[PDB]
RNA sequence: UGAGAGUUUGAUCCUGGCUCAGGACGAACGCUGGCGGCGUGCCUAAUACAUGCAAGUCGAACGCUUCUUGGAAAGAGGAGUGGCGGACGGGUGAGUAACACGUGGGUAACCUACCCAUCAGAGGGGGAUAACACUUGGAAACAGGUGCUAAUACCGCAUAACAGUUUAUGCCGCAUGGCAUAAGAGUGAAAGGCGCUUUCGGGUGUCGCUGAUGGAUGGACCCGCGGUGCAUUAGCUAGUUGGUGAGGUAACGGCUCACCAAGGCCACGAUGCAUAGCCGACCUGAGAGGGUGAUCGGCCACACUGGGACUGAGACACGGCCCAGACUCCUACGGGAGGCAGCAGUAGGGAAUCUUCGGCAAUGGACGAAAGUCUGACCGAGC
RNA sequence: CCCUGACGGUAUCUAACCAGAAAGCCACGGCUAACUACGUGCCAGCAGCCGCGGUAAUACGUAGGUGGCAAGCGUUGUCCGGAUUUAUUGGGCGUAAAGCGAGCGCAGGCGGUUUCUUAAGUCUGAUGUGAAAGCCCCCGGCUCAACCGGGGAGGGUCAUUGG
């Protein structure tokens, strides 16, 4: 499964945008349902760690088993911290590479582009979105049929291109220069609440 | 004969049988859960060509081959006699 | 039996048993025939010693006693007469 | 009847083989004496790795290859060396 | 890499139990289900088993017989004597608290078909038998009698001691003793087939045959230490513990005998009773630990229940023999036949567990000189 | 030189067509994330532990909404953790559970100061061995991952020999 629901209730429940600052929390910044505008008392310190974890899980649209295995894998580095290495491994998945490069507006669109077989790493096609893109691998746009309507238009309007992403808008090749850093990556949510959430799992 | 057998040490304990003596070899070994060292004993039978050695002697023995239902050792030498 | 090859082994081994027992009894009586004449103190005492030795030796080439049994036997008989 | 034979180590339809010296009564994937090289039927010019200083020692003690092991031991020039050590002295 | 919470009171602190938040599984069952990849699937009755298949092969060891092309040579069938294989591979965990297993050693007390190396032989004779032909008793399964025949089938005679044993010599070892060299006494084997050269040529290639020695591989025995409950289980032993000799085994040994003695084991747990195949490993834990021994590999034990031997290098034998027992089946009543804990499958027990499939193309195994024949191992397919 | 595929016209690759065939289970009083209506009235029912239900029940049964997971989701059974609740690591005995009514003593456990020696415990070096597959570390192949392969470490209370 992935998810198909209204995708905007989700942001109103975390209190974070999740869609490139394009405002879902413009009107009614409160939660969904009857008891939306009428908030109530405090939230535990279990609700806080759960809310941080859900923020990160819904950012990149993955499921709970895969999230937890990625977290367990990031723990075997021991070079740096354990939340930084996590949120950095999270960025190296082929879906974020298409999002950051700029071939798609959303992450759902980028996911459908990499699922339906329209992109290639090093020339060879790769079809599965949880792929692990390493540093220095020019991912391309299937030079067979790169004349599609939405890819073309979403290359023009560059809302955000980062300081670790390289790209050329003629051959349509991009790559990571090097690994990013927390200052360059959502210094807003957390990586410590999420680490504590998995201590008693 | 470049391969070698086992020799031991002990004090003779019984000398009633003809040509056979029981030797007790004693050692200390530890406890598996707790730490301290307990003492441990096992008795061996050894062969005597002429019924020589007596109780309290401190002997050495050596491993041979089956010489009876129970005896597997022979008498090497007497180190220190009792009086 | 069920398998065709198991039916042949039955008669083959029956026949082998027959002749094996015949020849073992031959050897045993040769030896005993020497013993009953050394226990009497009789003339014609080295010839049947020779015959018993030959009997044992021939039984060992017919696959009836191993080979160490034959050495043992010849030793025992040798210590009795020669 | 010591042998030099192949031993299957793939998954289901991607086989791999270890070259091994075993008593002939043993099961194909059961006990063996030691391992002597490797062999890969995929990988279009098939891959052989082997020590070839234990193959020459087992061969001179009466071990015997299977049919495929002999083919891949002659493609390596091990049977010629056996030839030149035995019937030449 | 060591997180805690609720609950005894009118309120409290301490003590204390009970409960919950994490993992995992050969799992079962309720509601509900789109696919691919890799794995897994009788834990219970070691309950009883319809039906098919799971071990044969060799005509280049040997005589016969039936065909297709009266003397013809090939091709394809049939049973028989003889060799080798059937002790592997495959199944299960009932027994077992012990050298059964794990780890570390010993054998100067040991055996070993096929395979590799070395040395030496391979001479000359004899008497049979199945098949076949005729014939008797048989409900059958099957049994007998007469006559002829072959061999790498069988048996004696020769020749061979390098094997064992005894004596002298030299060196040596951990008691018993080990190695090498010299002699002396009695003794022990063997088989051909297919080719090449074929002037009688009498030579020779190859595969087999006999004796002795090494290697390799496989097995056997002995020992130290280690892994379970009960003391509301303290005494146990009479071939029992030791000696002398005799027999016996591959082999040492109360292994088994006759005699002599009165020993052996136990609080450092003997004996008895209950439960259990053991290990690599697997789950959980910060660790120390605790709980399991399913898939896969190693060792052990069993084969309808209980005794025994035979053949063989190797079995006291998983689709072998003989006897007893319970059960099932066919019979002309005199008698006969059988053993899924091999793969499928069935009835039954249970909360519960699959197809009566395809192929030897690949890897391994048996026989054969080889083509090949066999292989429910195994490689694939199905639920 | 020449000769052989059960799987099987299987995996796979190319072309056209269509958003059309493909989402459910548990929970929402406190532990523990997620609340309002109506029905019923110590009944019908619920519960892992506290405990709910007698007219305005966020605790029963429905509807709307919300939370957790998702081709699965819950329930029962079995084991380790939380449990320092058998405590070597790592607890206690005046009144909470817990000093025998007191002595005498065989076996055992533990023992003052010091010189020389020994090497049983203790410490340490070298050699052999602790199979393969597993857990772990590096590297590599299946579009990724499960999975598959190559090279290592680890694991003894082990043995032998020297300090």
């Amino acid at each position: 499964s992935r998810y198909t629901g209204p995708s905007w209730k989700v942001s109103r429940r975390l209190g974070i945008s999740l869609s490139g600052t394009g405002k879902e929390l413009a009107r009614r910044p409160y939660k969904p349902g009857q008891h939306g505008p009428n908030s109530r008392g405090k939230v535990s310190e279990y609700g806080m760690q759960l809310t941080e974890k859900q923020k990160l899980r819904h950012m990149y649209g993955m499921n709970e088993r895969q999230f937890r295995t990625l977290f367990i894998k990031a723990s075997k580095i021991k070079e740096g911290k354990h939340g930084v290495n996590f949120m950095v491994l999270l960025e190296q998945r082929l879906d974020n590479v298409v999002y950051r490069l700029g071939l798609a507006t959303t992450r759902r669109q980028a996911r459908q582009l990499v699922n339906h077989g329209h992109i290639t790493v090093d020339g060879k096609r790769v079809d599965i979105p949880s792929y692990h893109v390493e540093v220095g691998q020019v991912i391309g746009v299937r030079e067979k049929s790169q004349n599609i309507s939405t890819i073309k238009e979403a290359v023009e309007a560059t809302v955000g291109r980062p300081a670790f992403v390289s790209f050329d808008t003629e051959k349509l090749e991009g790559s990571f220069t090097r690994l990013p850093e927390r200052d360059e990556l959502y210094p807003e949510i957390d990586e410590a609440l999420v680490v504590e959430y998995y201590n008693q799992k | 004969e470049r391969n070698q057998r086992k020799v031991y040490q002990g004090r003779v304990v019984s000398d009633k049988m003809d040509k056979t003596i029981t030797v007790v070899v004693e050692t200390k070994k530890n406890h598996p859960i707790y730490g301290k060292r307990m003492k441990y004993s096992k008795k061996y039978k050894a062969h005597d060509e002429n019924n020589t050695a007596k109780v309290g002697d401190i002997v050495k023995i050596m491993e041979t081959r089956p010489l009876s239902a129970t005896k597997r050792f022979r008498l090497l030498e007497v180190v220190e006699e009792a009086v | 039996p069920n398998i065709e090859s198991a039916i042949k082994r039955v008669r083959t081994s029956a026949n082998a048993n027959a002749k094996n027992s015949s020849q073992t009894n031959a050897m045993r009586t040769a030896i005993k025939k020497f013993e009953e004449a050394v226990a009497a103190g009789a003339d014609n005492v080295d010839a049947l010693y020779n015959e018993a030795v030959k009997a044992v030796d021939m039984a060992a080439t017919k696959g009836l006693i191993h080979k160490n049994k034959a050495n043992r036997d010849k030793i025992r008989l040798s210590k009795l007469a020669k | 009847a010591v042998k030099i034979r192949l031993k299957r180590m793939g998954s289901k339809k991607s086989p791999f083989y270890r070259i091994v010296v075993a008593d002939s009564r043993s099961p194909r994937d059961g006990r063996f004496i030691e391992t002597v090289g490797t062999y890969n039927p995929l990988k279009d010019p098939a891959e052989v790795v082997l020590k070839e200083d234990l193959v020459l020692d087992w061969l001179s003690k009466g071990a015997q290859p299977s049919d495929t092991v002999r083919n891949i031991l002659s493609k390596e020039g091990v049977m010629k060396k056996h030839h030149e050590a035995k019937n030449v002295k």
